[PDB]
């Protein structure tokens, strides 16, 4: 399950579990049809360590899909 | 991944035993239909494009507000996205035509289902109803093809059957 | 969806940067080149309709066999669903015309476009054709920079469909 | 000396060396100074084996630098044959896999996104491959998992310089070559100031990953081909990035992780500031 | 991502239409004011360094606390997290004030910001006030610039205001 | 579990693709082989009584000290552990036999074979020396393909082991 | 070149693994088939001519209007370059036949046929009615199992233009 | 990279001065004919297709050897190639034109082609005469266009003539 | 180097794509904006001798200690290498002024500033206030958009610094 094993060999410190509604903005099939994605990834449930916090979440945003919500992972 | 072989080997495994004389003969029976089983694979390898459009194409007639702005199947990135896992249910279930055993589905299709198409608020039953299109035109064409040798293929017709209701049910 | 706005910011956010004088001279741009465009907007967006019932004969006028029985111009359901997918079209270069960006145009009939085409059986020409002509008649709705932008767009929807 | 034909003449093993020559060697009849050849800056001659030794003693002597030594056989069999590689064979991931379907896509991102290089069982990444047999996440999350993890850390990161990685990571990330000499060090100045995780994300959210590889497709060689915003010169990189089926990225090679691609074949195509 | 206009875009489009002539007006206005706009994001960049600083500084001057051994903001490198925290809100503030839409800000920055503090420890009523003091100095940079022609900004000075409020209330 | 069947399937999969003609083909080998295998099955599972106690006693009689005392072949502990071990290989070879594949091998025992039988002083030697036995016994329960598929599967534990 | 052979060795590299038991019988099915599939490589071989001149007018029949001037089935050259098309067709099926796996339509017509297509302006409704008609004809010329190989590879193709 | 502007900078700096009267107004006549140049890079978008399309058709017709077997356009894949390499090409020569500077063409692209595809053994000739062909076209388009307001556009079509003759040099 | 040109060019490349209206229209504002930067570069340009000689000046009046002897505002060599620093940041604003971005200040300024300041304890605060002051005599130099560009420029520098 996404519920994270251990520290998901994220190693690091602190583990933060981050939701984001990512698009087609982002993903996006090999498929012929319009970067688009397959249902079920509307929210994307991740665990980052803490010294790759800050960098993931600005490529997020960056590349257009919002963050949903953000719980330090244990 | 399982086949049906290797299904009847992990229930013996557990057994801590060799295959039955009962599991054996169900096996040598698989083997005496995997002729037909072949063929009946191969019906749905050649006619997957228009399995998928003419299921596409009746799904559309039946549900026009997939169709409108604020529909699951528009703009054209989303309506490509339909025909994908239109795809994918059918490609998935013929592969599972083959193993004799669902578990190729309770393993991933009816696993983590509840938190998916749900979750983004897709209806499920929309995508079930297109499943449900495909199996009728997928059996169509496993039941009348091209100089095959006449015989009975009702055993693997309901078997693919069970896999697109298998898939129909998970989603739904 | 595609901007000048949305562009700047994309690439200041991306280096973690405050908007600088660079980025706000773009941004002056758009805002400069709204009246020329809005203008393009208001004519398009009033002489609307006819340009999709001219566009929708075009295709059988061209396409003869398309109109005959059998056929995919045939039909009160194929001839309206036409209609209705040039009405898509140009929705979207009005749409595109007031963002600033090919944004609309990209993300709701450019993304997917021909694995649907494809799936259908619609023939990008038709498609083609009818923006052709969309674009002849719009030469004498508009001129100046507002028929540039006109044209800017439909000509991006006939790349897109080569 | 150039580019050869036939190896032996008794028999021997050719080998074609390279050097960079002084006046010393090579020198014009001219009535002044002592100047060779401009374009014969590095010179390649090919030496059968036992006139070999004598050659690189001479060479090192009259002041030249021996750059390489290297069988005239190995370089005889051309550029790498191609055929499987110009147009690939794109791997996707549905939504609602048949489990094997899945089956399908770790094989395939362990062989593109690692380069080739054996990854033995005791070596995988299972829980990670978990997760994306759940769903729970895309194609995407483990080309972006499978890079920040120890073992893509090790075999291509730890022992080679940051020019190497970038080049590698464009390679297995993105199946392009590196375009321009800002490129590499656009990237070198990322990892120095926002780490190596930072680094490797700048590749995974990129518009033109993004576009390519979309968000369940496996990346997958597209160099070969032409692209956009590319220079011309991008597409002979390729060749030197590419060995063939059978080349991998391998970091055991006896002499190391090393380049590749020249850095002053880099400035060719393009050189300003930042 | 949205701006202004690209949100009326989505939402005509829920409709199935072109853009109404209420819309289009609202739209021609927001251009109509967009170099008042340009300066107003220009004030926040052009003193983003001292809007932090001076914020900082008043923070601290009230929560002595943050700063002592067991407090949110000490040793340096928490201080140093903290600081770019700060900075990390007044420019996705600065972002939905030149797109003249907050979704920048909510999508990239706010979304989750909450729970990902909670988990930290870091005192979310602390950092709401940071941000609201990053507020007062911001618009005091907004309302009294150099040289720029007089005129009205308030309609401006609200709209950043309330991405200022979206930020301390849904940290707070 | 890899089978002819889920070999091709797993390789479809990977590239995203319905199953073709070369898929197809492969499968057919897999099927038409069946009855050779089933054949080895059916004689190696009847026979596996003896099979496994005249291996068993090849590791004594080749390794005639592992029967003394304080040594591994001595008391009915280890001497029934034998037994066993063996019979889980002729087990495993008539499940690979008959699945069509070296997956149930693969998967039950030789995955990490190596590190198990070194941490429990359990020398290959042996285990190689019940197969060859093994080996030789069967060439007068088989003939033709079904000796040749019984062949194959003892020889890949012998190189699993090597 | 997609083979069952290819496959299976591709297989074992990517493993750094013998070929086994598993890839051998797959084999077997290539080898087993080859009789079928080279049959249907023979009457094809020899129809050639003919299949080719069958489906060309075939596709002037169901699409008339392309025979008119100013069209592209229209004046030597155009005509001259679609039978040869057909004939390449024809030709990688054949090789496909031969070659047990549809490699040689991958390599040679699958990769890039859509954006060549595009560019030149080429329906691939035209290529799908070719072989169609193809389909149709092949259905005397053949029976039993090189039937159903030279269907496989013509329905691979049309699946590939849809 | 650099463009028209960038060029001036980085000569004015080897020299340690602020620009010469000379080298700005320079740069003010390139900000003069600045309109001139939108329309002229829009032409090349607005027609890339067909540009690329025209080009290859009449390649094509001249060397009726290259979509033979044994010929370097033959088959699906490598025609893909060669008209996605027109397409790289066309682009480049675009940004080059909106730039005012061969960096991102000349500088930013034109090298290692001339030894790679004799190393291909690719006809270099015939490379440039396909850069030639898009140049005809392209020009073309600069010069006969949708409702432009009338005047001088040489300067321009001489301009990226050099871009279309660069790129030809470097690869035959 | 970042200007508007390069920065949209940069982002087209990036997705494998020609430049379209939302790029075009970007590169209308950098167009458009020259005129009043331009002439904020002229004013800068010829007065710089004293732009330089009065902010050199300022920071020993704001630091008077620093004139003092053992001190980094004493001696030729010193009070030399100053008045040349400020004249180069003077320059690269001219720079970013004419060139339409940071860029110009971003490469031969901003990137490294800090390391080399550190390394030869130059401390910001002089060139924050040298940059203050010559932020006053410009307000009487320019005005209207010329101003608001050498303010966006010089504002640039001193956040660099902070
Ligand atoms: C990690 C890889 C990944 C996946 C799998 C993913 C799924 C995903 N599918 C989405 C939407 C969607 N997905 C579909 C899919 C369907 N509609 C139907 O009726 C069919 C049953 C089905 C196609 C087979 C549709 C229609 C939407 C748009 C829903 C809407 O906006 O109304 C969204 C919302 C964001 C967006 O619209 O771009 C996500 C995140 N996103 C990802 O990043
Ligand atoms: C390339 C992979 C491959 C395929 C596809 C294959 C097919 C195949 N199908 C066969 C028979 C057949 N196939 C069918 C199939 C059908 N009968 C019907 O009426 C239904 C419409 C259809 C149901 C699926 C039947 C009835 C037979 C004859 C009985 C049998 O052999 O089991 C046979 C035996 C020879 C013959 O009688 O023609 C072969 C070899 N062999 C292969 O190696
Ligand atoms: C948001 C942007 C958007 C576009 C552009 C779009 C195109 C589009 N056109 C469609 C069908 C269609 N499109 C046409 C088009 C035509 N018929 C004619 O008489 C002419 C030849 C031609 C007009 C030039 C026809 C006949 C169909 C029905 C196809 C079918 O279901 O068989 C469908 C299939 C779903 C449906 O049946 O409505 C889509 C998605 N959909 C979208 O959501
Ligand atoms: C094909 C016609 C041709 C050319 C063009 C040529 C160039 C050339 N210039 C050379 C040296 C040289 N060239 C220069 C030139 C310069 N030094 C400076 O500082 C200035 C920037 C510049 C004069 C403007 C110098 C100083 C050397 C000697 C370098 C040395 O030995 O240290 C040499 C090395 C051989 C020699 O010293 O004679 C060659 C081959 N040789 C040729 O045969
Ligand atoms: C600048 C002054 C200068 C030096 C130093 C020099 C070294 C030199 N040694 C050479 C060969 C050689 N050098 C050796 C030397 C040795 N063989 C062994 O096994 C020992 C380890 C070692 C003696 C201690 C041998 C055997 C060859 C001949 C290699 C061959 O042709 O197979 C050659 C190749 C040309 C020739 O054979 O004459 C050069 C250039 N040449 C020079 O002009
Ligand atoms: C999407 C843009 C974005 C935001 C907004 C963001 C917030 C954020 N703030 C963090 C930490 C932090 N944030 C602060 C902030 C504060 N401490 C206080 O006492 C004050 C009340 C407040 C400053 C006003 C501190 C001290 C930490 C470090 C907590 C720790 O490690 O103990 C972390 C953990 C990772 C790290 O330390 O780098 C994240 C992800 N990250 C992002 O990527
Ligand atoms: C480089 C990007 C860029 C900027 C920054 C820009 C600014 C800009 N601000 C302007 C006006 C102005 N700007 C303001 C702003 C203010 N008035 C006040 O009293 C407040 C303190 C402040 C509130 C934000 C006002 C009142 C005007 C005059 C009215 C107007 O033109 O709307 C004008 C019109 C010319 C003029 O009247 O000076 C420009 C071009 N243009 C650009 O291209
Ligand atoms: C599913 C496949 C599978 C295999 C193959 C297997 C091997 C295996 N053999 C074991 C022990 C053993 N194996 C033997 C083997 C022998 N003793 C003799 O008399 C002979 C020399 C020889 C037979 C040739 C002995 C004596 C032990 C006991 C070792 C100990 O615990 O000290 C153990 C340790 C757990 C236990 O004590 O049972 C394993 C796991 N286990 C498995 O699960
Ligand atoms: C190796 C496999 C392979 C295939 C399949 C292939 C297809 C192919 N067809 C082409 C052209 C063509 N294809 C046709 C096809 C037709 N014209 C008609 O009368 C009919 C409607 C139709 C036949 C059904 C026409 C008319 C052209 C000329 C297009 C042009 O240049 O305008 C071209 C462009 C190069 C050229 O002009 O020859 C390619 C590459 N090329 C290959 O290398
Ligand atoms: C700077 C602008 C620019 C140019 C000009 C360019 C050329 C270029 N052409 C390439 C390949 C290619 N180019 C062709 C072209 C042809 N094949 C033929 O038989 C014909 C004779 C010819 C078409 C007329 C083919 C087939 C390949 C693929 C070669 C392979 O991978 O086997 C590659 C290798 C990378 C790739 O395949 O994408 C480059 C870099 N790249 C660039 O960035
Ligand atoms: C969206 C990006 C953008 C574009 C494309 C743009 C175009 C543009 N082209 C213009 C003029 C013009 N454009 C041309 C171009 C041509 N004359 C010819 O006869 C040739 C066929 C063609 C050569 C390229 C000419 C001659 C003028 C009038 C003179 C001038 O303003 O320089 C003008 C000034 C207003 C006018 O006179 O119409 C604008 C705004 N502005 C923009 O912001
Ligand atoms: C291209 C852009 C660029 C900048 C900005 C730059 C700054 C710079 N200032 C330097 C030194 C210096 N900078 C100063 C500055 C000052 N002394 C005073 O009287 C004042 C307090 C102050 C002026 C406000 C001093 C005294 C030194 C000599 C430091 C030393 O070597 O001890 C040096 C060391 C190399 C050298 O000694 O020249 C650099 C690189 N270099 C560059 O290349």
């Amino acid at each position: 399950m996404s519920v994270l094993t251990g520290d998901n060999q994220q190693r690091g410190s602190k583990l933060f579990k981050i939701t984001i509604a990512l698009s087609p903005t982002l993903a996006h099939h090999p498929w012929p049809g319009l970067d688009t994605h397959e249902p079920s990834q509307s929210s994307y449930s991740t665990i980052v360590s803490l010294e790759r916090l800050l960098p993931e979440m600005t490529r997020i945003k960056r590349n257009g899909g919002r963050i949903l919500e953000i719980t330090e992972g244990e | 991944m399982q086949d049906a072989f290797t299904k009847a080997i992990v229930a013996a495994d557990l057994r801590g035993s060799f295959l039955s004389e009962q599991e054996l003969n169900q096996l040598t029976n698989l083997v005496k239909e995997s002729n037909k089983r072949l063929d009946a694979v191969n019906a749905i390898t050649g006619n997957a494009a228009e399995i998928i459009s003419d299921a596409a194409h009746k799904l559309f007639a039946e549900q026009t507000d997939l169709i409108r702005p604020g529909g699951n199947a528009y703009p054209n990135r989303r309506m490509a996205a339909c025909l994908r896992d239109m795809e994918i249910i059918l490609r998935y279930v013929s592969y599972a035509l083959l193993a004799g055993d669902a578990s190729v589905l309770e393993d991933r299709c009816l696993n983590g289902l509840k938190e998916t198409y749900v979750a983004l608020g897709t209806p499920t039953r929309s995508v079930a109803r297109a499943v449900q299109l495909m199996k009728e035109t997928a059996i169509g064409y496993v039941n009348s093809p091209s100089g095959v040798t006449r015989g009975d293929c009702s055993a693997l017709v309901n078997e693919a059957a069970t896999y697109f209701d298998k898939a129909a049910a998970s989603i739904a | 969806m595609k901007t000048v706005i949305t562009e700047v910011i994309a690439s200041a956010d991306s280096q973690g940067r405050f908007l600088n004088n660079t980025e706000l001279q773009a941004a002056n741009g758009r805002f400069q080149r709204a009246t020329a465009s809005m203008e393009a907007a208001r004519a398009l967006t009033s002489n609307a309709d006819s340009l999709v019932k001219g566009a929708v004969q075009e295709v059988y006028n061209k396409f003869p066999y398309l109109t005959q029985p059998g056929q995919m111009g045939y039909g009160d359901t194929n001839q309206a669903k036409c209609a209705r997918d040039i009405s898509h079209y140009l929705r979207f270069i009005t749409y595109s015309l007031v963002a600033g960006g090919t944004g609309p145009l990209d993300d709701y009939i450019v993304a997917g476009l021909r694995e649907v085409n494809r799936t259908f059986n619609l023939s990008p020409s038709w498609y083609i054709e009818a923006l052709k002509h969309i674009k002849g008649k719009v030469g004498s709705q508009l001129s100046g920079q507002p028929l540039t932008e006109a044209n800017a767009y439909i000509d991006y929807c006939i790349n897109a469909l080569s | 000396m150039n580019v050869l034909t036939t190896s032996s003449q008794r028999g021997g093993k050719l080998f074609k060396v390279t050097m960079t020559l002084s006046p010393a060697l090579s020198h014009h009849p001219w009535p002044s100074l002592d100047t060779y050849e401009p374009s014969q800056n590095s010179y390649s001659v090919v030496v059968p084996l036992d006139r070999l030794l004598a050659e690189m003693t001479y060479i090192k002597n009259k002041g030249g630098r021996v750059l390489d030594i290297s069988p005239a056989d190995l370089e005889a069999l051309g550029p790498p044959d191609i055929s499987s590689v110009a147009i690939p064979l794109k791997v996707e991931l549905w939504a609602k896999a048949d489990v094997s379907d899945v089956q399908a896509a770790i094989v395939a991102a362990y062989k593109q996104i690692f380069g080739n290089t054996y990854v033995l069982e005791s070596e995988r990444l299972t829980s990670a491959e978990s997760l994306l047999r759940n769903g729970s996440i895309s194609v995407r999350e483990f080309v972006r998992l499978l890079a920040k993890s120890e073992l893509y850390k090790e075999r291509f990161f730890f022992c080679t310089s940051n020019n190497r990685f970038t080049e590698l990571n464009f390679k297995h990330f993105l199946g392009r070559a590196p375009y321009n000499q800002s490129e590499i060090a656009a990237h070198l100045d990322r990892y120095q100031t926002f780490g190596y995780d930072a680094e490797i994300d700048s590749y995974i959210d990129s518009d033109e990953y993004i576009q390519a590889f979309g968000e369940n497709v496996v990346p997958y060689y597209r160099g070969f081909k032409s692209q956009s915003g590319q220079t011309v010169e991008s597409f002979n990189r390729m060749f030197k990035l590419y060995r063939g089926d059978a080349g991998s990225d391998t970091n055991l090679n006896l002499q190391g992780q090393k380049r590749r691609v020249d850095p002053k074949n880099l400035l060719r195509s393009g050189r300003g500031i930042v």
